[PDB]
């Protein structure tokens, strides 16, 4: 059952569109009219209000679009429009660092309908998002490798089509927690995959089953790169009681959408606060997150971690291989960013039960303690932990170590550390020494050596 | 976290709800919600009677050096810088 529209062309309900155990329902793209997609232009000229351009020359000459600047298009997902804050302060950050035509791609009035419809309706804005690529190559000669495509959940497979259709010459797609209900699983065609672009990056944060536990990303991996931030299933700050969580840090309205999809959001907030911490979302291969927790994979490879998010495609084995899969970690609450750094102390003193915690001290800053080891502490015995510092503290300048236990033990014992080794996840290894022992709750500050 | 054992950001009446003893706002008439021990060399307030901070207290081998003594401090203002002693 096919159905054309003029400019973009036909749509037919016919498999894989329909009738697969993912897509059962024969529904049709609805539109154009009706979807009704909209570019709404953000450059660093017009940094507050956007300009609704099309494509036609017109259009594109009467306003501050440059060929001569990357274009990067920002499409959002089920429910939302254009409009909405996150798609213009994913551009009030990206004129922080550069000059870009930030287009905001609207689709609306076919977003907020059933998402069974809502998940049709994306082909209508991937056809749509094609033909001004196309059209920009045509009459401004703009090559697509300018243009990046950032979509988030449903957005991220109308960025899916959108590539397809200029098979695979865009230069990069991002996805943001790509929907699974009637994605995950499903073809190439039907899909975002590392096919419809140059280089495709993703970021999971949903990774749960839509049903039973309301996960609405996917787990699948569908890009060169594919970010698993803290293991890409539960995010932190998520599980917040509703009370606060709708009373957040202003927004009754963010928090209602944290409330509603707390995980699958965080996407756009992790890229979001990419753009200006450059170094701050560092990615570590591993076999899973679990071996990652295991403390077994660190530092990055000479060859680096690449970044999650805005400066993904600064990585150099980027395109090398399509489904690698990064671990890392990130904050709870705004400023994403952590810096993980692993340290080993070698410990002196008594055999005593306690916690062992450590700060750095760099030219950069310092940092919250953290715990390496709460057990038996035994004199000689090594501990490391790995960490997600807040803080990149520069090159170390000292370490302090503190220990304390939850039983009073009136001998008065004291523990120390006689070596503490930080390493960076670059793997500049510090080594730091001391040779006295302290008490529960003294802070041992360790030297240079 | 529901009412005792409450995570960072969640909203607070009272520190001892608070994992790290610690409900904080930033003015006033704010909502306080848990936050931080302060860590070194940054802004605290020592332990107080009146319940939630403006400025979180310290670490452990921590000390929020500042002019305590004064009643008046000794309210709602107490506030230090943490130092290694
Ligand atoms: C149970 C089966 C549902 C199937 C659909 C599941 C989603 C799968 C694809 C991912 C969705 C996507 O593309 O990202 C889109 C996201 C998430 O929408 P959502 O994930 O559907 O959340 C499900 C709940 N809603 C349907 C209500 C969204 O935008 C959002 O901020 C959703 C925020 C809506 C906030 C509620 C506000 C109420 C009014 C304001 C009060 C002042
Ligand atoms: C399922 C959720 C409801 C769908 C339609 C929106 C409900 C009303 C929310 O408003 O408001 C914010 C600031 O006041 C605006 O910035 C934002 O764009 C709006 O939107
Ligand atoms: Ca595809």
């Amino acid at each position: 059952k096919e159905v054309c529209y003029e400019r973009l062309g036909c749509f037919s309900d016919d498999s894989p569109w329909s009738g697969i155990t993912e897509r059962p329902l024969h529904i049709l793209p609805w539109s154009p009219k009706d979807v009704n997609t909209r570019f709404l232009l953000y450059t660093n000229e017009n940094p507050n209000n956007f300009q609704e351009v099309a494509a036609d020359s017109s259009s594109i000459s009467g306003s501050n679009f440059k060929t001569n600047r990357k274009t990067r298009f920002i499409i959002h997902g089920f429910i939302d429009k254009g409009e909405e804050n996150w798609l213009a302060n994913v551009c009030k950050n990206l004129f922080k660092v550069e000059s870009v035509n930030c287009i905001c791609v609207d689709w609306k009035g076919g977003s907020r309908t059933g998402y069974t419809q809502a998940s049709q309706n994306i082909r209508i804005v991937g056809a749509e998002v094609a033909y001004f690529v196309e059209f920009l190559q045509s009459a401004f000669g703009y090559s697509p490798s300018n243009v990046h495509v950032i979509g988030h959940s449903l957005g991220a497979h109308a960025a899916g089509e959108a590539g397809r259709r200029t098979n695979g010459t865009i230069g990069r797609i991002t996805g943001l927690d790509p929907a699974e209900p009637c994605f995950q699983g499903t073809p190439e065609l039907v899909r975002l995959d590392p096919s419809d672009a140059k280089f495709v990056d993703v970021i999971h944060t949903d990774g749960a089953p839509i049903v039973p536990n309301l996960g609405f990303g996917m787990s699948q991996v569908v890009g060169h790169l594919d970010f698993f931030p803290n293991g890409g299933v539960e995010m932190p700050g998520c599980k917040k009681n509703i009370l606060s969580q709708i009373v957040d840090i202003d927004g009754i309205w963010e928090g209602t959408r944290d409330f509603a999809a707390c995980n699958h959001l965080r996407s756009y907030k992790y890229y979001t606060d990419s753009i200006v911490n450059p170094d701050g979302f560092a990615g570590f291969p591993c076999a899973s997150y679990n071996v990652f927790t295991a403390n077994k994979c660190f530092p990055c490879p000479s060859g680096g971690c690449p970044q999650m998010g805005h400066y993904a495609d600064r990585y150099p084995g980027k395109t090398n291989d399509v489904g690698q899969k990064f671990y890392l970690d990130t904050g709870d609450a705004s400023n994403f960013a952590r810096w993980r750094y692993k340290v080993s102390v070698t410990l002196s003193g008594k055999k005593v039960t306690g916690h062992i915690l450590v700060s750095l001290f760099g030219n950069k800053g310092n940092s919250k303690q953290y715990e390496i080891f709460k057990g038996t502490l035994k004199p000689d015995s090594t501990h490391s932990n790995e960490f997600d510092s807040d803080v990149d503290v520069g090159d170390l300048q000292m370490v302090k170590f503190i220990w304390y236990n939850n039983v009073i033990n009136p001998t008065l014992p004291r523990v120390g550390a006689s070596k503490i080794i930080v390493e960076t996840n670059v793997g500049k290894q510090f080594n730091f020494c001391s040779p006295e022992t302290v008490r529960e709750e003294v802070l041992l500050t360790l030297t240079p050596c | 976290g529901i009412i005792i054992n409450l995570d960072e950001g969640e909203l607070c009446l009272n520190s001892a709800q608070c994992k790290s003893n610690c409900c904080q706002h930033d003015t006033i008439l704010s909502l306080l919600r848990c936050a931080l021990k302060a860590r070194e060399n940054s802004e605290c307030s020592a332990f107080t009677l009146y319940g939630v901070y403006y400025k979180c207290p310290c670490e452990r081998g921590l000390t929020c050096e500042g002019d305590k003594s004064l009643v008046g401090s000794i309210t709602n203002t107490n506030f230090g810088i943490c130092h290694n002693v």
